[PDB]
């Protein structure tokens, strides 16, 4: 749900 | 900072019907739009994420779509468990910022509100102070208006007033308002009278009371 | 079971420092982000920063920069949020959440005040003496200068519920002070005995005010 991050 | 613009900021919608907010991004978020949900008691879910990816367990009637900088959620039919407070998430840079949000509540006819007003007690009194309340119940829609009067005259300062978060089963709205004085101040004067203005009506519900008559 | 647990509340003077806790279970937090809100009463949602527990990196919204601190135990699997200097502007309630799979804990209530746990006065608002003409009536309860929050208000050991208005407590000074409303057919009072019952933990008091005309 936001950029830095894997979803 | 992308600044997220929300509205509307409340919205009053009957049962079934078909509801749809907006946030608008300062500049682009690439997708990353979440819609959160808040209920009365402080919970907060995840319902969209990504612009339009439903999380889990989130039933098929909402629905998110935008794109670049225009985003929306939308209930296709709304039901009472969705009767809440909405707000969106930008995840495309930080610092992360949120939507202003956007109160739901349910539709209903017009009622005017029923207005009661009370002396101070004898027991608040012989304390030396002097309360004076008057409750304005069950009205809709929530905007209203109250004034005091002291023997007829306008009175502003030492004003206090609440407001009920819309009633579950009923959906009006009620509100307490309280004139506090000293016992001093209260004894010099003779009328109170608290007036309730509201849609419903283009004349003032007016409620008086004089500190003699018993 | 994937919660995240948050204290209810928390009370702390002007000038004081407090460490907000957020406990995760059902889930190991390693490799999510935990993130700290701010929410008041009429204002929008503040997001404050992030950390992620597997390295200790943090995202703060620089707004907040000299004001929170955010840190992890990873033994407990518990996020903290120390505030400091606090002042009556950080009176809100602060959340937690994980992200991605975003899911967030209950909030914590903190209040920054000066004030004193006091005990309510409770007084007893009958109707103007004169004679009322309705079929119903109303009555209610005033509870004034309180500290601190909450109280418990019933009518009738809460077998009176209905007919009901119990209006949210507000800030008169550094006190609170709330009333709640009663409506009831006229043919039951004063014929029937109508008593408001207020009880304040924090000053361990119980007070029963009965309605009379
Ligand atoms: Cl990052
Ligand atoms: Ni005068």
């Amino acid at each position: 749900s936001h950029f830095n991050e894997y979803e | 900072d992308i600044q997220m613009t929300q509205t509307p900021s409340s919205l009053s919608a009957s049962l079934g019907d078909r509801v749809t907010i907006s946030c608008r991004a300062s500049q682009d978020i690439s997708h990353y739009l979440n819609w959160f949900q808040q209920k009365p008691d402080g919970t907060v879910k995840l319902l969209i994420y990504y612009t339009s990816t439903l999380h889990s367990g989130v039933p098929s009637r909402f629905s998110g779509s935008g794109s670049g900088t225009d985003y929306s959620l939308t209930i296709s039919n709304l039901e009472e468990e969705d009767i809440a407070f909405y707000f969106c998430q930008q995840g495309g840079a930080l610092p992360f910022t949120f939507g202003s949000g956007t109160k739901l509540a349910i539709k209903r006819a017009d009622a005017a509100p029923t207005v009661s007003i009370f002396p101070p007690s004898s027991e608040q009194l012989t304390s030396g102070g002097a309360s004076v309340v008057c409750f304005l119940n069950n009205f809709y829609p929530k905007d209203i208006n109250v004034k005091w009067k002291i023997d007829g005259s306008e009175r502003q300062n030492g004003v206090l007033d609440s407001w009920t978060d819309q009633d579950s089963k009923d959906s009006t709205y009620s509100m307490s308002s309280t004139l506090t004085l000293t016992k001093d101040e209260y004894e010099r004067h003779n009328s109170y009278t608290c007036e309730a203005t509201h849609k419903t009506s283009t004349s003032p519900i007016v409620k008086s009371f004089n500190r003699n008559e018993c | 079971q994937v919660q995240l647990q948050q204290p209810g509340a928390e009370l702390v003077k002007p000038g004081a420092s407090v460490k907000l806790s957020c406990k995760a279970s059902g889930f190991t937090f390693t490799n999510y982000w935990m993130h700290w809100v701010k929410q008041r009463p009429g204002q929008g949602l503040e997001w404050i920063g992030e950390i992620l527990p597997s390295n200790g990196r943090t995202n703060y919204n620089e707004k907040f920069k000299t004001k929170a601190t955010l840190t992890v135990d990873k033994s407990s699997n518990t996020a903290y949020m120390q505030l400091s200097s606090l002042t009556s502007e950080d009176s809100a309630v602060y959340y937690c959440a994980r992200s991605p799979s975003d899911y967030w804990g209950q909030g914590t209530t903190l209040t920054v005040s000066s004030a004193k746990t006091t005990a309510p006065s409770v007084y007893p608002l009958a109707p103007v003496c004169g004679d009322t003409t309705g079929s119903s009536v109303t009555l209610g309860c005033l509870v004034k200068g309180y500290f601190p929050e909450p109280v418990t208000l019933t009518w009738n050991s809460g077998s009176l519920s209905s007919g009901v208005h119990t209006f949210p407590a507000v800030l008169q000074s550094d006190l609170y002070t709330l009333s709640s409303s009663v409506t009831v057919t006229s043919s039951t009072w004063p014929s029937q005995s109508i008593t408001c019952n207020v009880a304040h933990p924090a000053s361990s008091t119980k007070v029963d005010k009965k309605i009379e005309p």
